[PDB]
């Protein structure tokens, strides 16, 4: 997927990965120690996998 | 002389007009080039709403190339003849 739509889904920060989930329908693949920080501040985001 | 001068916010250039604009004949070599003019202070984003080749992976007899400006290989972003055309 992400090779075919590289200008679409691949972003340039962890900050833009937050905003695309807050606004669009997005499933950002973040490292699991800044998922354990953003979901502490924003109670509307979550870690949906292991 | 398949000329297609057009501008605006958008515009849909199709393979339907190339038999309807009557600059071609069924079964002959075409060199029909679409010309895209932007609005002033703008940039162009070609996306594909449909793409279908009758001879896939055969970049000799059917292809779609994207020149960014004049007819130069200096500005040639992509040239598709496979099954899937990514957006430039
Ligand atoms: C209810 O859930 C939606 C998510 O489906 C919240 O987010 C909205 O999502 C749309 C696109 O999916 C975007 O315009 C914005 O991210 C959100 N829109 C608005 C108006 O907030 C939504 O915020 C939630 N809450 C309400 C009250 O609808
Ligand atoms: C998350 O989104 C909803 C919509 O406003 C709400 O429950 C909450 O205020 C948001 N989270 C934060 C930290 O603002
Ligand atoms: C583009 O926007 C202008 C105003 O910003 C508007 O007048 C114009 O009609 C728009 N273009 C088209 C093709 O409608």
């Amino acid at each position: 997927f992400m090779s075919s739509r590289r200008q679409s889904v691949l972003v340039k920060s962890n900050e833009e990965g937050i905003q695309r989930v807050l606004t669009s329908d997005y499933a950002f693949l973040m490292e699991s120690t800044t998922i354990e920080f953003v979901t502490q501040r924003n109670c509307n985001l979550t870690q949906i996998g292991g | 002389d398949c000329q297609f001068e057009l501008s605006g916010a958008d515009g849909i250039v199709r393979s339907s007009q190339v038999e309807q604009e009557e600059k071609t004949k069924p079964g002959q070599a075409v060199d029909c080039i679409w010309t895209i003019k932007a609005t002033p202070k703008a940039k162009i984003y070609l996306r594909f709403l449909d793409y279908q080749m009758e001879h896939s992976n055969e970049c000799k007899r059917n292809f779609v190339a994207v020149y960014d400006g004049s007819s130069a290989i200096e500005n040639l972003k992509a040239k598709f003849c496979s099954t899937v055309a990514n957006d430039v």
